[PDB]
DNA sequence: TTACCTCCATTTTTGTTCGTTGTATTTATTGCAATTTTCGTGCCAATTTCTG
DNA sequence: CAGAAATTGGCACGAAAATTGCAATAAATACAACGAACAAAAATGGAGGTAA
């Protein structure tokens, strides 16, 4: 994971009831971006026509 | 015996939660009756008009073409005061659905529906109309001559109307397709080593079943059911093999090498009932590297050779075939001359027996191939 | 080899790995299962066990 | 024959108030079907087709498309209500393979095995018999006496291969003795219900006791059940066995164009199977002892098909699997109950965090 | 960075966080340290003295660390590697005690206490009570949004029950059991479960009159009968007993 | 870029249902407006969450749509978030604030000694709430202010008078927000979450729906603010040890070595020595936890004078136990006290007790002996839940059928209801147990032969005071046992409707509301059981009787 | 023991109730709230409580 | 009305009969086009009848009479 | 010794709600007699093609 | 702008081939598939004990 400066205080309701608030600046920086990767398949095949 | 160096992987986990799946039900699917169906339910019709478009829907092909007259239709109704003007009026209306020009009556009528739907600012729209409405055959048969002539227009402006022609739809209907096509799996295999083929039936197709004979009557008549598939597969290799040995120089050099065998060939061969023959080559595919043949295929008719023997139909195709590929342009061959051309290699086809062979491998007369 | 693929491809046992992050892999193959052939099963395991 | 009605009339809806059940005869069951069933096979194989006299027979259970018959004679909606001469194919909707059954001639008698296994045994308890014997005589393990006429024995009573050997041998043909599902029916035809609640009252008001007196009571309002209801003792016998409408049991398609019997498919198979065998040696005239035990075969498969598991071991098809029948369908928390009626899947809904 | 409730701490009784918030900030603390002797180029002489400083301090940890017998390119990029927060490790059953703690935040030049006076965002007031900072470890689960939202207004049905699939795979309907039964009874609303029961899930000429009604501003239901009723029918008439509607 | 203002007008005034499952009581499912948002997850009030059981760490919940005009009348007039205040199995509210805002009103409305700007005069609210603002006053300053309030009148009418209170700034800045009509008794004091649940209780007695409505969502709104501008945080140094702890502990040491040896010293078997340890244990644990608790709830401060003065402490871990917003006792506890005994899945109690807690840490042996109490309580919540759902579906599936079908039997029948006493203290008061019945034969007066409640009366809060005055000690109640209705029950039998507070209504499918009710508790409360760690519930079993008021004894 | 044989039927042990309910050829009026859940009608409770009276007005 | 229905319960009296008068007017002003009696300000036809019985103008009686009083008219109207 | 009551052994039923999910091998033939279907080619009529 | 000719298709002919009901089929030496069976609670039948 990733070191984050933290403080521990209510906040007008935005972390209420295991809710959290993040700030704006981690977005801003890729913090917790991450890639995603897939793959798709097309067989070509015999048929009788 | 060899392995796949290549392939595909299934999109599922290797192991399932140890509760049983449920039973197969199966899942709905959208076909084009269906849609238009749904349009004409969020249409504002009355409730004969309701009646006549359920009646015309039901008669709409997989291509989006209406397959019977509005006769029918009127007649299906089953009234009288209903007149054929109120069948127009509906299936006008119907024709607008999406796909626009669906449940046309024929091409004419759904390219100038599809037209129809267009603006004025099209640069030539007129011209393309015109075209459709009076003169189709002329486009069809590739004149471009006599168009010129009577639609009083230059080169460009006729080229360009046929380019707003070629951009349409005629087979509105096949946007809503099926959703994935059926392949088939092939029963046996044909390969080559030490200069011969080896016919082997499909491992992956053929499992052992597991004996249950334990709890031991329901023992014998299970050891019945053995028997009976292990003839079953026996008489299908010792078929499909003397099929394959017969066949040998199709294999190797393809087509015009194949002989005129018939069901009396293998009876006489495999010492069975030609009905046994006929019964077990049925519905069943064999692969080559050539492709993929049904086992049915290698029999045919066959016609008299000058210096001795029979000549299969099938090669007698392939070689109208490729005489017609090395044509020239210019003038195409004609049927006489092609059975002229081929009466030189000991090859008696009659005339008739010509068209019917180039009717069957659908190319057009001389006339038509002209260039 | 039938028996052989069976085993290795569709047994109880045999799964696929665990790749969120190094930690997943050596923690699935540190693994110790009581079910499987032979073992129990969520239905008549107790609760002593 | 107007198409404003036709198309209405198979949308109205039916108006009730009460639901009534109760016991059905041979003559119903034959009602409710449009056709029998012969043979086992489902589809054939060679035109990918629903066989002839098969599990899903266009000319029992309906057309395969729409307003199609199934040689193709007649395939648009002016032809609709026609039967096709040639494959004999009604011309209507699809969606009737829903709703129609078909039948199965039992060649030999068969034992509901609810009415027999579920407790207290009802057959049983109507012929006052613990459910060894009753299990016995139906699984062709001993001999009932129908009737004692002029010998020492009685009804009811139990015997084995050579006590009716030598019962034979002793009197000869002045008495009736059998075995299986034909004896019980017969013991059931025979019975009389109003003579026997009265004679069972009397002995109630006569002596006093408390075990008797419950055995009675029971026996008594289950008789005064029968009595009231239309229902008659020997309905509870099956001879002709419904077969539920296909597209309830549809087959399962897998990869290439080809199809897996499901489970109610396979018991059925089975079933026609052993009818099939035994009807064939019934028309040769074998020997009994064959013929025994094909009967109690037969017996086992129907059992099989109606409540697999409840008694003795569980059919499976694969992967040692318990096959599901028609019971398993109804009840448990996976049945129509508790999954699909009292609690269902909806539209214009969504989920999120 | 991140602010999160206190309340939370004392009732789940995970009180280590807490304590990594701690040591946590006095790492961090002397990574400043090191770093502001790297923006002005203080020498290595200065440098390599306060890192063995750092390193030696704790009550007899086993951990011994000698940098005389490292060059300077050595300490120089030991230094620019713990220039953002020099690492620190406690083991599971032999940690670090608070007392170690309090003496390295003394070493960083941070309150003992290892809270601080922060102030309002917004208003620019300062908070009544000192709050406690840190630094703390976050993970980011493999639980995203992006797959749990779903929504559904028509699709494809079962062939059998004719009831819609489940799952956002097969683009499904949300499942209403019994207990959502039970509840609807409980509030009285009979014609919410009446069109829950037929016009949304089985009513299959109910489905069509009811989406015809909607699209032509007319809200109101025709019901008629749920499909799996006539399945249960026929499946009980499969079992040789006659079950029928009358009247 | 026009079906968007299409769907903004489509969705105006249209309820969806949300609901989360498992779906234990009917305030599971519950009727909202929506409000369009970008993203891509459901935003909840946070006043609902107490009543859906739902916490933000991973919850989801389904979204249906209403269709039929009767459907979305159904989803305004009975399953709309705004009716359903009072709860169907009490009568007591459960949209109630929790956490933050019980913390917010509970740190504003306090008193300090000797704070910034004790002992100025003002003249109201406003005057409070601008000198708070502007920095000249403390939050928990104590000052005198003038205060009008509003009592109703017999006619229902309402009586302004004005007076000179003794409060604090915090509590004037509060009663801005309470309505006309309650007295300011109910804010002139510490507010923790009892209190603001009987304030809540007795805005919707005194006044209405609409006004308890608008209130909820002010006090919500001002918990929140407060609470934001508190600060209040938690750090290693709030946890305080107590210096008597140990030395407790060593004596309890000692008692069990003795009683050990009496093992084996014959006079005592294995059991019996067993159950001695077990309750020696549980006694040093009570006593080691009323011993922190005491060292814990009290500061030391400077009074204006100079002198020392000592009053309730400001401590965290105090503020968030005291006030009720989170946390129990029992979890408090092992923070700094000892973590006791635990128990096994089985449910048997381990002989070997804890004596360390999570301030100081636990060592390798311990940590071992407390992984059995975690095992048990996972174990509960994913087995023992079967247990309590099938109790559930037999309750729904046996009480079905029973609905009110009628006015008033005539019934003369009943049952005594007498008050609930068990130990020195009362469990139950008469008040309680009457509240909302319907009278079956005319209550008379202590003692004389007057008539003081009429027959066939129900009893609402004016008669349970009228009751408590003149101390009544048993009363004659009608119940369904005793009905004489055909299938179902009348309404006067059945009594007051628990979730609207006025008499049940026709039509009222009673049954299965009362076996909602009866299943819900089992199932939360099995689910609940990890939340303490898996530690013992044991009490040591007294062995004397002990009186506590003066009076007569009678043996029975 | 209810007098249906839908609602008991629905909760438990379908294969005994059902039997005993065709033996003696029993007979459902649709009376509670499971029964109209099961065949999709309005529950007799709430609601849907004065449209049932008129029903029982009908008959 | 957009946020309590206490009024309207309160002059109905009865929480389960509120909702079918107010289903039965709004079909009324949905489907058959009649004019509200309170003048709206962009809302639904549910809230609009909520409001209207708030008011007092519209209950069971008075949809009664109405629709006995709109019978007579057509009555009138042919013969 | 008579009928009546009681305790031991065997059988049958049940065991929370969502969200995720997940199976395949192909299955009877087999010989006739009659039947129906289809092959090569002739013959004449109705287009297209041809120069004049 | 025209009638004489190439060209292609519909109809027809015997005759050879592909397709269908309809009674009639095995069958031996040999173990070896499993699993290994939960906790409570209620009901019914059978062996044993008892009032008389
Ligand atoms: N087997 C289950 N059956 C039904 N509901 C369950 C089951 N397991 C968990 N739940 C639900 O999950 C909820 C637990 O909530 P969650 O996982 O958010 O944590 P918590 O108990 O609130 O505690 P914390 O967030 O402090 O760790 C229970 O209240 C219950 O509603
Ligand atoms: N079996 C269950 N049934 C219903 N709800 C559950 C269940 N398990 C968990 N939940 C709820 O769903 C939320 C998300 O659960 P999830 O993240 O899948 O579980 P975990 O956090 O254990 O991985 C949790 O907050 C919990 O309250
Ligand atoms: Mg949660
Ligand atoms: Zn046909
Ligand atoms: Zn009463």
């Amino acid at each position: 994971g990733q070191n984050m400066r933290v403080a521990f205080m209510p906040w007008n309701g935005y972390n209420f009831e295991d809710s959290i608030l993040v700030s704006e600046r981690v977005v801003q920086e890729d913090r917790f971006t991450t890639i995603h990767i897939q793959e798709l398949a097309c067989v070509s095949r015999d048929t009788k026509l | 015996d060899t392995i796949y160096t290549a392939g595909t992987p299934s999109g599922t986990s290797g192991d399932y939660i140890d509760d049983e799946l449920p039973v197969y039900q199966g899942e709905t699917t959208q076909t084009l009756q269906d849609y238009l169906m749904w349009q004409v339910e969020l249409t504002p019709f009355s409730d004969t008009d309701r009646a006549i478009a359920t009646s015309i829907v039901d008669a709409v092909d997989e291509t989006g073409y209406l397959t019977v007259p509005l006769e029918d239709i009127l007649e299906s109704i089953g009234d009288e005061e209903i007149d054929i003007d109120e069948v127009e009026a509906v299936l006008k209306r119907i024709q607008r659905f999406d796909p626009v020009g669906v449940a046309a009556k024929d091409l004419r009528d759904c390219l100038l529906i599809q037209l129809s739907q267009f603006d004025k600012t099209t640069p030539w729209l007129e011209e393309a109309r015109l075209i459709i409405s009076d003169h189709l055959d002329l486009l069809a048969n590739h004149d471009f001559r006599t168009l010129m002539r009577v639609t009083r227009l230059k080169e460009d402006v006729l080229k360009e109307a046929v380019n707003l022609i070629q951009s349409l739809d005629p087979r509105p209907g096949q946007s809503i397709q099926t959703g994935e096509p059926e392949y088939v799996i092939p029963d046996v295999l044909v390969r080559k080593h030490n200069g011969h083929w080896t016919v082997e039936l499909n491992s992956d197709s053929i499992p052992r079943l597991q004996i249950n004979q334990h709890y031991a009557s329901n023992l014998q008549d299970a050891k019945w059911l053995i028997k009976s598939l292990e003839s079953r597969n026996d008489t299908l290799l010792r078929v499909s093999r003397c099929i394959v040995e017969q066949q040998q120089a199709f294999f190797e050099q393809g087509e015009e090498y194949m002989k005129p065998m018939v069901l009396a060939d293998i009876a006489q061969a495999v010492e069975m009932h030609e009905s046994t023959i006929s019964r077990v080559t049925t519905q069943k595919y064999l692969h080559s590297p050539r492709g993929i043949f049904e086992l049915k295929y290698f029999f045919s008719s066959h016609v008299n050779t000058e210096g001795g023997g029979e000549a299969s139909s099938t090669a007698i195709r392939a070689l109208v075939k490729k005489l017609i590929a090395a044509e020239n342009p210019a003038k195409p061959l004609s049927d006489s001359k092609l059975t002229s051309l081929l009466s030189e290699q000991g090859i008696m086809v009659a005339r008739r027996t010509v068209a019917k062979y180039r009717e069957s491998l659908s190319i057009p007369p001389s006339n038509q191939r002209k260039q | 080899s039938a028996a052989v693929k069976e085993f290795f491809g569709s047994s109880q046992l045999s799964q696929f790995m665990d790749q969120n992050n190094p930690l997943s892999e050596i923690t699935h193959k540190r693994r110790i299962s009581a079910l499987g052939p032979g073992g129990l099963t969520r239905e008549r395991a107790g609760f002593e066990v | 024959k107007d198409l404003l009605k036709f198309l209405k009339a198979q949308t109205k809806t039916e108006e009730f108030d009460a639901i009534k059940i109760a016991l059905a005869s041979p003559d119903m069951i034959r009602s409710w079907s449009f056709g029998e069933v012969k043979k086992p096979e489902t589809i054939n194989y060679r035109t990918f087709k629903p066989e002839r006299d098969g599990l899903f027979c266009a000319r029992i259970f309906g057309p395969v498309k729409d307003y199609e018959c199934l040689c193709g004679k007649y395939k648009r909606l002016k032809h609709r209500g026609v039967i096709c001469e040639k494959c004999g194919v009604e011309v209507t909707q699809t969606k009737v393979r829903r709703e129609r059954m078909g039948h199965i001639e039992l060649a030999s008698p068969t034992a509901h095995i609810w009415f027999l296994k579920s407790l207290p045994s009802r057959i049983g308890l109507l012929l006052d018999m613990p459910l060894r014997d009753i299990e016995r005589v139906l699984y062709f393990e001993s001999y009932v006496v129908i009737e004692g006429g002029m010998t020492n024995l009685e009804r009811q009573q139990i015997l084995t291969e050579e006590q009716y050997l030598d019962a034979l041998e002793e009197f000869g043909d002045e008495f009736d003795a059998k075995m299986g599902a034909e004896a019980i029916q017969a013991l059931l035809k025979s019975m009389d219900l109003e003579q026997e609640c009265e004679q069972l009252r009397e002995e109630l008001n006569e002596t006093n006791s408390e075990t008797k007196r419950k055995k009675l009571t029971k026996r008594i309002k289950l008789l005064e059940a029968f009595v009231q209801s239309g229902n008659k003792p020997e309905w509870m016998i099956l001879t002709v066995l419904p077969v539920l409408p296909p597209d309830l049991r549809p087959l399962v398609p897998l990869d290439g164009g080809r199809f897996a019997t499901s489970d109610l498919n396979d018991l059925y198979r089975r079933v026609i199977n052993r009818n099939n065998r035994l009807k064939r040696l019934l028309d040769l005239a074998a020997p009994d002892i064959i013929v025994r035990n094909e009967k109690r075969m037969l017996q086992e498969a129907v059992d099989a098909l109606l409540d697999n598991g409840r008694r003795g071991r569980a059919i499976t098809g694969s992967n040692k699997r318990p096959l599901k029948s028609l019971a398993d369908m109804i009840k448990g928390k996976q049945g129509r109950f508790r999954q699909n009626l009292l609690g269902k899947r909806v539209d214009y809904s969504g989920r999120s965090v | 960075d991140i602010v999160l409730n206190p309340l939370g701490v004392p009732s789940r009784m995970n009180i280590g966080q807490i304590l990594e918030t701690h040591l946590g900030m006095a790492a961090k603390g002397i990574g400043d340290k090191i770093n502001a002797m790297l923006k002005q180029q203080q020498e290595v002489a200065k440098l390599r003295e306060f890192i063995q400083r750092a390193y030696d301090l704790g009550a007899d940890v086993r951990q011994k660390v000698d940098l005389s017998t490292f060059s300077d390119e050595e300490v120089m990029r030991l230094a620019e590697n713990l220039r953002k927060g020099m690492p620190i490790a406690t083991p599971v059953f032999d940690g670090a005690k608070e007392a170690e703690i309090k003496e390295l935040l003394k070493l960083g030049d941070l309150p003992t206490s290892g809270q601080i006076r922060l102030y309002d965002g917004r208003t620019g007031e300062q908070f009544e009570r000192p709050v406690t900072v840190g630094y703390m470890y976050m993970l980011k689960l493999n639980h995203l949004v992006d797959d749990k939202m779903h929504a559904r207004s028509t699709g494809s049905y079962s062939l059998v029950t004719q009831q819609p699939l489940g799952g956002k795979a097969q683009f499904g309907g949300q499942r209403f059991g019994e207990m959502e039964v039970w509840a609807l009874e409980a509030y009285g609303a009979a014609y919410t479960l009446q069109e829950m029961l037929t016009v949304k899930s089985d009513d299959v000429n109910g489905r069509t009159k009811m989406y015809k009604n909607i699209v032509d501003g007319n809200h109101q239901m025709e019901p008629g009968m749920p499909e799996s009723f006539n399945v249960l029918l026929k499946e009980i008439r499969s079992l040789g007993i006659n079950i029928e509607l009358e009247d | 870029a026009v079906v968007w203002d299409i769907l903004d007008e489509v969705i105006r005034e249209h309820p969806v249902l949300l609901n989360r499952a498992p779906t234990l009581h009917r305030l599971g499912i519950q009727a909202f407006e929506p409000v369009l948002i970008e993203g891509k997850a459901i935003q909840l009030h946070p006043l609902v969450c107490a009543a859906y059981n739902a916490d933000f760490d991973g919850d989801q919940m389904a979204v249906h749509v209403p269709l039929t005009l009767e459907a979305q009348l159904e989803a305004r007039a009975l399953m709309m978030s705004t009716n359903n205040i009072l709860s169907p199995a009490n009568g007591e509210p459960i949209i109630v604030p929790s956490q933050d805002v019980v913390l917010g009103l509970y740190y504003m409305t306090r008193d300090c000694v000797n704070a910034k700007g004790e002992g100025m005069v003002l003249t109201g609210p406003k005057e409070a709430e601008r000198l708070y603002r502007s920095g000249l006053a403390s939050l928990h300053a104590r000052v005198k202010v003038r205060i009008t309030e509003y009592e109703k009148d017999a006619n229902g009418e309402l009586v302004a008078k004005t007076s000179l209170k003794d409060t604090t700034v915090g509590r004037a800045i509060l009663w801005m927000i309470v309505p006309k009509g309650l007295p300011y008794s109910i804010v002139n004091q510490a507010l923790g979450k009892k209190a603001i649940s009987k304030m809540l209780n007795t805005c919707y007695r005194i006044l209405g729906l609409k006004p308890t409505v608008i209130f909820a969502d002010q006090i919500m709104y001002t918990g929140f603010a407060y609470a934001a501008r508190s600060g209040a945080s938690v750090g290693i140094d709030d946890m305080v040890i107590p210096e008597k702890k140990h030395e407790i502990i060593s004596e309890a040491e000692a008692e069990v070595a003795e009683i050990q040896e009496q093992f084996q010293s014959g006079l005592v078997t294995a059991g019996e020595r067993y159950n001695k340890v077990i309750d020696i244990w549980a006694a040093a644990n009570d006593r080691v936890s009323k011993a922190m608790m005491d060292n814990l709830q009290t500061e030391t401060v400077i009074n204006r004078d100079g002198q020392e003065e000592k009053q309730v402490s400001f401590n965290s871990i105090y503020m968030m136990a005291d006030s009720g917003a989170r946390g129990s006792a029992a979890q408090i506890r092992q923070l700094a006290g000892m973590r006791g005994l635990m128990a096994k899945p089985d449910g048997s109690i381990i002989e070997t007790p804890i004596t360390a807690n999570f301030r100081e840490g636990l060592n390798v042996l311990q940590y071992f002996i407390s992984t059995h109490g975690a095992r048990k309580g996972l174990a509960d919540t994913a087995l023992k839940t079967a247990n309590s759902g099938y109790l559930t579906r037999r309750l729904v599936d046996v009480a079905q059928d029973l609905v009110v079908t009628e006015d008033d039997c005539g019934t003369h029948e009943g049952i005594m209801m007498t008050p609930v006493i068990e130990g020195g203290d009362v469990k139950e008061p008469l008040r309680d147990r009457v509240l909302g019945r319907v009278t079956a034969e005319d209550v008379l007066k202590p003692g004389t032969a007057d008539i003081l409640v009429p027959r066939n009366t129900l009893l609402h809060e004016q008669w349970c005071d009228l009751l408590e005055e003149n101390s009544v000690d048993a009363v004659k109640v009608r119940s369904v046992v005793s009905c004489d209705t055909d299938f179902g029950v009348c309404a006067h039998c059945y009594g007051r409707d628990l979730a609207r507070g006025h008499i049940i209504n026709k039509g009222e499918a009673i049954g299965v509301i009362a076996a909602q009710s009866i299943g819900e508790p089992g199932t939360q409360l099995t689910m609940r059981t990890f939340h303490i760690g898996g530690a013992a519930s044991r009490a040591a079993a007294e062995s004397s009787i002990q009186v506590k008021n003066k009076g007569s004894i009678k043996l029975s | 023991a209810t007098e249906s044989f839908i609602s008991a039927a629905s909760f438990q042990e379908t294969t005994r109730v059902l039997t005993e309910a065709a033996v003696a050829g029993k007979r459902d009026e649709l009376r509670g709230l499971k029964e109209n859940v099961i065949v999709g009608r309005l529950i007799p409770a709430g609601t849907g409580y004065a449209y049932h009276q008129d029903r029982m007005r009908r008959r | 009305a957009r946020v309590t229905v206490q009024d309207a319960v309160e002059k109905i009296g009865n929480r389960f009969d509120l909702v079918l008068v107010a289903a039965r007017r709004a079909r009324q002003m949905q489907v058959g086009g009649k004019d509200p009696l309170v003048p709206e300000e962009n809302d639904k036809t549910t809230v609009i009848a909520l409001r209207e019985i708030e008011e007092g103008l519209i209950n069971n009686q008075i949809l009664d009479v109405r629709e006995r009083q709109e019978q007579q008219e057509q009555e009138a109207a042919e013969l």
